[PDB]
């Protein structure tokens, strides 16, 4: 389709690459398609006559040509390996940019390890199709077109047998290259099955051994797997017959290509020398005509494996557009009307129902009631995340989607009940997002958070390196880290959830007495009664809706 | 010492024939190439002596013979070799489960190295033996350039191998960064609510192309080594060609070999080259799959009475459990409980006080961990396996039903299956009718498998159903409570109880419903291990024992 | 059964 042109395009700025390695394909084409010619006319000046001045020369230059075609097909190689790699190189950048530009919600349906195999594996297919499948292609066609002009120049009534015999090839080929791939998927289904067995027995073994009845699982295997090995069979078997018609064909040639050779040999134009070039050319021909029409399969893999990138390359956003206020400071203040939301994939079930209230610099806000845990929401739609479905957000008194992107989130944070950790060093996640931070600020903040009360036992102290996704730390010290990167960046708005997990009342108190929360909005969100005993104000959600 | 020919014992004669006729192929093969050396030397010296159709004939029928007795040769192979590809599967699959209870992987990698095995083996047999064959009527042309040709093979042998090795740590070494870089973009990706919370989408940009720079720098090694290693295999491939042409032809000009004897060995030594290539080639792929098949080879070589049902007596003597993790996992010791038929029981405890091992105990699914332990007076191990089986049954801590209509799923191991309106006549019984006849056939529509047709409120009834299939003398269970509604299945404790198997069966279970805890008839508990409590909840309430401490 | 491609 038109979707090889952006592939194609998207190789251009590899130009000082590709136009000197397509240089080398002729040069390396041109080197090999000769060599054959000479082998004979060698033989052929060897006999009637000894004169080494002929000798020496035909060899030397067919020691030459044939160098040369040897030494540019690894310099030919050796190009476009490169050009694979930074082909492959581009577009895993590329793509890795084009998914964080995403709503949050495309990554709550799409799975990771979709994800993964569409970036890590996939991607590599997308690198073969100019640098590998468009050479092989192109250097056999080359080759089939010029092995067929030396055909012409050795002798042009024996070249005409050839055309009429190879075309039955090429007919055997395309019904082979379908057929083995229609009972290979018939194979699979089976084998798929033959899985299936062993996984129930698996997943469920306590069942089966409550009794003797590991008779009907083997029972079930056996049978499975006799279909296996009738599918299996049938398969080789076609392989082989193929193998035998493609193997007497080849006499089909030659039984019949000595004859008119020999015969016209014996009445002229033709000698042996002449003859071993052309039959050292024919059954050159037929491998690379085979291999001609067996690339294009390939082709379309690669092609149809192009379809999942640019999917996820070209799928628009549905986030507003970028802010682009930024105030030189923030009152804090926090309002809202009539607000509602529900999630994309989980439509028609508003979890807030037209909520309506005020948050203030100098006050605390706490929130409480189960809600099957949907007061989170609240969290997530103050960060501007997702977007209120019914009413407006204001905060200072300014829709919340004005503000720019990167400044917005230096005033407003938040600290979930599951601390998520990036792996890398801890004075790495404390000032995490950040462009720049002092290792002394880290210091005020880890003391703060009352982290570095136990950092200070790791190696290097705030160097010491986490495991990834935290697998090193333990929950109570991953909460305080989460805690250390809140306060680190000096925010106005803060958003604390389910802090009683670990943190106890003085150590949440240590938090709302910061220069954060001593003059600023913080949200405390949990279950218990603990926070009623210095929240300025209480809210309770029952049902999507506050009291 | 290596063990992976020890399945060969079984069809040694097949075998054996097919390895004549691939030799009568191979030396079919080779008249193609001889001829043409005898056709072309006849008529430059002499005219249409008609010669030729005798020498053409021979061509034709011996190669005739080598494409047939090569398709009649390797049929036989894998027609064969399936065979006896299917009873190591089977046998495989059939000792892995011969395990305890405490996995589909390990018929993964003998599924797929089965296949590189027995196809890369009939590829080495072909051509080691066209190869030697073929040496052998290369060498009854000339022998001087045979040994020629013999000197040079080795550095085809040897230098791709060394240039090989070089590339061969390149590309695991890109290969492997590659991962560990496309591995940091998830680790963003899995926590992409945090990275937009803190607006650092532009850091991990920033930080996965730092990851990328340090491997474009690596692949311009990469693509330099691609020449020299496609270098060394085309000179080396050439330097022959032109070494035996060169040294033919002072061979041929001596006078000691003809024109014709030369042109056979110019299509003999080309064969040659694709021979000894292929036969290569293949060589690390068959070390590999011989390798690594020998962690298989750990797995595959890792009473009188027959009761059609229980006796219904059970007795106990110092009895422990432990877990199967280690012997230092004892979880129960000091048992002495005793059954009769007709007893009602219920059990309690905590949570991996050796609960589970009992009732696993009881069933002889697993050698008690200490004491001694009998089953109407005689040991558990003192009867047929499937008789055993089907003495006693029990409802799992995880009620699920196989992926088979209720007509049929409750018919496993049985040697009788019992009728299709009999088995949805049980569902009746155990209730679980209710909902097998909303399926769309019924009690004929096949369940999904591993028991997803429905929720935990048929499983429950399903494992009674299946239960009251058999109808045996001897019944347990073991958190049946907690799988469904409790009062349905309070109903089916009292159903049980009720039915006229109150005195021809004798059933405990270990679970905390109501109804068994005010019917049993009998009871027992235990506590750190060791037998603590016992009787009905009223009774040991009235006598002040755990259950009213439990009323706290 | 004799071979049945990856050059660039």
């Amino acid at each position: 389709k038109v979707l090889m042109w952006r592939l194609l395009k998207l190789s251009r700025p590899d130009l000082p690459l590709l136009v000197a390695a397509f240089f080398f394909l002729v040069l390396a084409v041109l080197g090999e398609t000769l060599i054959p010619h000479y082998s004979g006319r060698v033989i052929d000046i060897l006999g009637g006559d000894f004169d080494p001045h002929a000798f020496a020369s035909a060899i030397f230059f067919m020691c030459l040509f044939s160098f040369g075609s040897s030494l540019s097909a690894g310099c030919r190689g050796g190009c476009f390996t490169y050009t694979m790699s930074r082909i492959n190189l581009r577009i895993r950048e590329q793509l890795f940019s084009s998914l964080l530009r995403q709503d949050l919600g495309f990554f709550q349906e799409t799975k990771t390890g979709e994800l993964n195999s569409r970036l890590s594996s996939d991607t590599t297919l997308m690198s073969n199709w100019l640098p590998l499948n468009a050479n092989v292609l192109l250097r056999s066609l080359v080759k089939v077109v010029g092995l067929y002009g030396f055909m012409l120049s050795i002798s042009p009534r024996l070249t005409l047998l050839s055309l009429l015999h190879m075309p039955f090839t090429i007919a055997a080929e395309k019904v082979y290259n379908t057929r083995h791939q229609e009972v290979l998927r018939e194979i699979q289904d089976a084998v798929a099955r033959a899985g299936q067995v062993v996984r129930e027995a698996v997943g469920g073994l306590q069942t089966v051994r409550s009794f003797g009845a590991e008779e009907h699982e083997v029972c079930r295997y056996k049978e499975a797997l006799e279909q296996c090995r009738q599918l299996y069979w049938r398969r080789d078997l076609e392989r082989a017959l193929y193998l035998l018609v493609r193997r007497v064909l080849h006499l089909g040639v030659q039984m019949l290509m000595l004859s008119c050779g020999l015969q016209q040999m014996q009445d002229g134009e033709l000698t042996q020398g002449s003859l071993l070039s052309f039959m050292i050319y024919q059954e050159s021909v037929g491998s690379y005509v085979q291999t001609l029409v067996y690339i294009y399969g390939d082709m379309l893999s690669n092609v149809g494996a192009a379809e999942k990138v640019f999917s996820y390359m070209d799928r628009q956003p549905n986030l507003p557009s970028p802010g682009t206020l930024a105030p030189t400071t923030l009152q804090g203040v926090v309002k809202f009307q009539d607000v509602s939301f529900a999630y994309p994939n989980r439509p028609d079930r508003p979890v807030l129902k037209g909520l309506t209230f005020t948050l203030r610099p100098g006050e605390v806000t706490a929130l409480v009631g189960p809600n099957g845990s949907g007061k989170s929401t609240v969290a997530a739609l103050l960060q501007n995340l997702y977007q209120p479905t019914g009413g407006q957000v204001l905060l200072d008194e300014k829709p919340i989607s004005q503000y720019e992107h990167c400044y917005l989130h230096s005033q407003v944070v938040s600290v979930g009940q599951e601390p998520v950790l990036f792996s890398g060093s801890v004075r790495n996640n404390i000032a995490y997002g950040l462009q720049s931070c002092e290792d002394d600020k880290v210091m005020a903040a880890a003391q703060a958070a009352h982290a570095d009360d136990f950092i200070q036992e790791m190696e290097h102290g705030i160097y010491t390196d986490v495991g990834e996704k935290g697998s090193q730390l333990a929950a109570g010290q991953k909460q305080r880290l989460a805690i250390a990167r809140a306060l680190v960046r000096d925010p106005r708005v803060l958003i604390l959830d389910e802090a009683t997990s670990a943190l106890d009342v003085q150590c949440e108190q240590a938090l709302q007495d910061w220069n954060s929360r001593g003059d600023r909005t913080v949200l405390v969100i949990a279950h218990r009664l603990q926070t009623v005993q210095r929240a300025h104000q209480i809210l309770v959600l029952q049902e999507g809706k506050l009291q | 010492v290596r063990r992976l020919l020890g399945c060969l014992g079984s069809e040694t004669r097949r075998l054996s024939l097919f390895l004549v006729l691939v030799v009568l192929s191979s030396l079919g093969e080779m008249a193609i190439p001889f001829f043409t050396g005898r056709l072309t030397d006849w008529i430059l010296q002499d005219g249409s002596a008609d010669t030729f159709t005798r020498n053409l004939t021979l061509m034709s029928i011996l190669t005739i013979a080598s494409a047939v007795l090569e398709f009649v040769g390797d049929g036989i192979y894998n027609n064969t070799m399936g065979h006896v590809h299917s009873h190591l599967q089977g046998e495989v699959f059939g000792a892995v489960l011969r395990q305890e209870t405490e996995m589909s992987r390990v018929t993964e990698d003998t599924s797929t190295l089965s296949d590189s095995l027995s196809e890369n083996l009939s590829l080495f047999l072909w051509y080691l033996v066209r190869g030697l064959c073929l040496l052998g009527i290369m060498l009854w042309g000339s022998v001087s350039l045979t040994m020629v040709t013999l000197i040079t093979l080795p550095l085809l042998f040897l230098l791709p191998k060394k240039v090989g090795k070089w590339y061969q740590l390149l590309e695991v070494q890109v290969r492997e960064s590659l991962a560990k870089s496309s591995q940091v973009a998830i680790e963003a990706l899995s926590a992409m609510p945090t990275v937009r919370s803190f607006a650092n989408e532009e850091g991990e940009a920033q930080k996965f192309r730092e990851k990328l720079q340090e491997i474009k720098t690596l692949n311009q090694k990469e693509a330099v080594a691609y020449a020299v290693n496609s270098w060394t295999t085309s000179i080396s491939g050439m330097l022959l060609k032109v070494g035996i042409l060169y040294i033919g032809g002072q061979l041929v000009t001596s006078g000691a070999v003809s024109s014709g004897n030369l042109v056979t060995f110019v299509l003999y030594q080309m064969q040659f080259t694709q021979a000894v290539e292929v036969l290569l080639s293949i060589y690390p792929r068959v070390q590999k799959a011989v390798g690594s098949s020998e962690k298989i080879f750990e797995y595959l070589d890792r009473g009188l009475l027959t009761p059609l049902h229980l006796e219904g007596l059970v007795q106990f003597q110092d009895v422990s459990f432990a877990y199967p993790n280690r012997p230092d996992v004892l979880v129960l010791q000091g048992l002495t409980f005793t059954l009769r038929p007709g007893e009602v029981t219920a059990l309690v405890g905590p949570n991996g006080s050796g609960k589970s091992t009992v009732a696993a105990l009881l069933q002889n699914l697993y050698q008690p961990t200490g004491g001694q332990l009998l089953l109407d007076g005689k040991p558990l191990p003192q009867y047929e396996h499937r008789y055993l089986h089907r003495q006693v049954a029990a409802v799992g801590q995880e009620p699920q039903v196989f992926g088979r209509s209720l007509q049929e799923n409750i018919a496993y191991g049985l040697t009788q299956k019992p009728t299709m309106e009999e088995i949805t006549a049980a569902a009746v019984k155990s209730g679980a009718h209710s909902f097998i006849s909303g399926l769309p056939q019924g009690y004929d529509t096949e369940v999904d498998e591993a028991g997803s047709q429905l929720s935990g409120g048929q499983r429950q009834a399903v494992a009674l159903a299946r239960a009251l299939i058999r109808k045996p003398c001897v019944l347990i269970l073991d958190d049946a409570t907690s799988a469904l509604d409790a009062n349905s299945q309070l109903q089916v404790e009292q159903l049980l109880y009720e039915s006229p198997e109150r005195y021809s069966r004798s059933v405990l279970l270990i679970t905390q419903h109501l109804s068994l805890v005010e019917q049993a008839d009998h009871i027992l508990f235990l506590e750190g291990g060791a037998i603590r409590e016992g009787g009905t909840h009223q009774q040991l309430m009235e006598k002040k024992g755990c259950y009213w401490a439990m009323v706290q | 059964l004799p071979a049945v491609e990856q050059e660039y």
